[PDB]
């Protein structure tokens, strides 16, 4: 009965913070333009990848 | 014997499996170097 007085009395409401991320951006590659862009003689050697 | 749903799933399970095998065997004639994918026909032809 003491000690709950003792402590910071009348039951004082206080608080606190938290984040947690969950996710990530949707990252997607075209594989193809990445390694060749409009450069033909690239993407018909590519085709064999 | 009714376009099942589960059954759909299932096929489609097998059906991906398969291609990634199939991609990997593919890959065999790839030909990453400069005369053949067949290693004897490097070995036959070039020298040493």
């Amino acid at each position: 009965g003491l000690y709950e007085m003792q402590i910071p009395t009348n039951f004082t409401i206080g608080h606190h913070e938290e984040f947690i991320q969950t996710r990530s951006p949707k990252v997607t590659i075209d594989c193809a333009a990445f390694v060749c862009g409009d450069n033909t003689a690239c993407r018909q050697q590519l085709v064999e990848y | 014997d009714a376009t099942n749903s589960a059954l759909g799933k299932i096929q489609s399970v097998v059906n991906a499996n398969a291609e990634a095998l199939n991609n990997l065997l593919n890959q065999l004639s790839n030909r990453f170097g400069a005369i053949s994918a067949s290693l004897q026909e490097i070995l036959t032809r070039l020298e040493a």
